[PDB]
RNA sequence: AGGUCUGUGAUGCCCUCAGACGCCCUGGGCCGCACGCGCGCUACACUGGCGGGGCCAGCCGGCGCCCGCGAGGACGCGCGGAGCCCCCGCCGUGGCCGGGACCGCGGGCUGGAACGCCCCCGCGCACCAGGAAUGUCUUGUAGGCGCCCGCCCCCACCGCG
RNA sequence: GGGUAAUUGGCGCAGUUGGUUAGCGCGCGGGUCUCAUAAUCCCGAGCUCGUGAGUUCGAUCCGCACAUUCCCCA
């Protein structure tokens, strides 16, 4: 706070994860921009990087750039728990990850897969297009 | 043409028209004293000052 | 002094009602008792207010002041002397 | 529609915001924010500043609204 | 000729009565969804949302200690009350920090048994005050805000208060 | 060919160097279904050029389509 004028080295919209992010939010609600980040999430990488979080993002520089990055992709390591991460106990490697942009979605075409050859209610279902929990039809939803 | 400010001095009744008028005996103060009548709407009572664009119009 | 003076300043001396029938609106211009001028001049104050705020910047407090000195200014860029204008000739058209 | 910045583009700040506030009686966040075409959040700083400077002085004060009078004259 | 023979050791006349319409067990269903409409709930934001703190009810009423982010759990005793609102800050008219449907990993409770109900991270649908049409209301009233009982292994957008 | 008159908003119509003009008509609103009422908002090379003037649908002039009367040796 008390930063009125733009710094030298303002950086009037970033780029990262290719997507771009406006320099006049405050810092922890832009990086919800990104498809993997919320709130809760930001607060906890940023933190441990030593940057501050009542900060204009557009006074971001690269310096605690770079160091959010290595904490996105080894965050385990850098203090933060599994309970807060996107994906625990993965199917294959049984380990724990948080999946950003990209990864998001060729993961979840791959479950689809995996429960379209093994013949299951929720794969039969998601092709015809229906609830998968067991909320009721028939009474609403309609056009 | 400059609206004039009357006073009540009785009322005589309401209307069939859903109730919502009253029926009214003014006064001008200002020195004519002619007591005519005309139509109101709203909660009137004695000695009210009503405010009337018109020095010559009637009501009955 | 201000808040009077909108009071007074806003407030029909006149209006329309229904009382000819005829099968057509027949309506009648009439005059109008004190008490409701001054209900009415505060409904219209307030409401003036209330549809500037709404979905606007700026807050409820500010646009009540405006719209009280307008009214009080005798101005008719404020909603209330609008409506009486609207009410008065509706009626005299009528009378 | 309409976007306003958040921080102040350098000489932006004095050679109009202080010089055209410093020419009025009263003023608010909101006014100041619909007067020149910035973000309220940047109005709340600059009048801290000149508070601590003295030109203005508060006269009502509360979380939703202050409201401040020109004490240069 | 309003409803109730599906509340009853209330019942007339019919039908079923040993491959049973009796009684008991195992599964499934009453919930399935191109569609029309009835009572409700949540919102459309600044007269606001988020974070921190201060504080008062009534029908009435149960608590300590230790684990766990939480929901919950192990032990042990008889003891006990909230939302709106108020104060300080952030956001700054952007389908945005408004709104929270849908979906993907995970942790627990009830129970013989989850298809049921709770919590955590991520994704983030319609919606800008609503056409022809229509309902309710006069003082602690409308409206707004929450809290208890009923049915109940678990569960209240319902109902009585 | 000769004379006369006129061409306007989606509609006929009055308006003529300083209103884009009146009605009709557009839809959203109010007015016990909500129309005849009233309120409000919308609809433009005013046929086409030039001429002087602070300023022409608007005064003169150029040409085209329409209507009435009148004229005629390649």
């Amino acid at each position: 706070m008390t930063t009125i004028v733009q710094p030298n080295d303002y950086r009037d919209l970033l780029r990262m994860f290719n997507t771009n992010i406006q320099g006049k939010v405050v810092l922890e609600c832009a990086l919800v921009g990104i498809k993997g980040i919320g709130r809760r999430f930001a607060n906890v990488a940023l933190k441990k990087a030593n940057i501050d979080v009542h900060k204009r993002a557009g006074e971001l520089t690269a310096a605690e750039e770079d160091a959010l990055m290595k904490v996105l992709e080894d965050p385990l390591s850098h203090g933060i728990p599994a309970w807060m991460l996107n994906r625990n106990n993965d199917f294959e490697s049984g380990k724990d990850m948080h999946i950003l942009v990209n990864t998001i979605a060729s993961t979840h075409r791959a479950d689809l897969e995996r429960l379209r050859k093994t013949r299951c209610e929720r794969g039969v279902r998601h092709h015809h297009n229906l609830k998968v929990r067991g909320q009721h039809t028939k009474s609403t939803g309609r056009r | 043409p400059e609206p004039i400010n009357a006073r009540v001095i009785e009322v005589l009744g309401r209307t069939s028209s859903r109730g919502g008028i009253t029926q009214v005996k003014v006064e001008f103060m200002t020195g004519e004293k002619r007591q005519i009548i005309r139509n109101v709407i709203g909660p009137v009572r004695k000695d009210d000052i009503l405010v009337l664009m018109e020095s010559e119009r009637e009501a009955r | 002094q201000v808040l009077v003076d909108a009071v007074a300043n806003s407030g029909p001396r006149e209006d329309s009602c229904r009382i000819g029938k005829g099968g057509q609106v027949r309506r009648q211009s009439v005059d109008v008792s004190p008490l409701r001028r001054v209900n009415i001049g505060i409904y219209n104050i307030a409401t003036g207010a209330r549809k500037a705020a709404f979905r606007k910047v700026r807050p409820f407090a500010e646009c009540l002041a405006e719209e009280i000195m307008n009214a009080a200014a005798g101005a008719d860029k404020s909603y209330a002397i609008s409506q009486r204008n609207s009410v008065e000739r509706i009626a005299v058209s009528n009378r | 529609k309409v976007d306003y910045p958040t921080l102040f583009a350098d000489e932006a700040a004095m050679n109009e915001a202080l010089k055209f506030i410093k020419n009025s009686k009263c003023i608010t966040h909101t006014q100041i924010c619909e007067r020149l075409r910035v973000s309220v959040a940047l109005a709340k700083r600059v009048m801290r500043q000149l508070v601590k400077s003295g030109d203005f002085a508060i006269v009502s004060k509360s979380s939703r609204m202050t409201i401040f009078k020109n004490m240069t004259k």
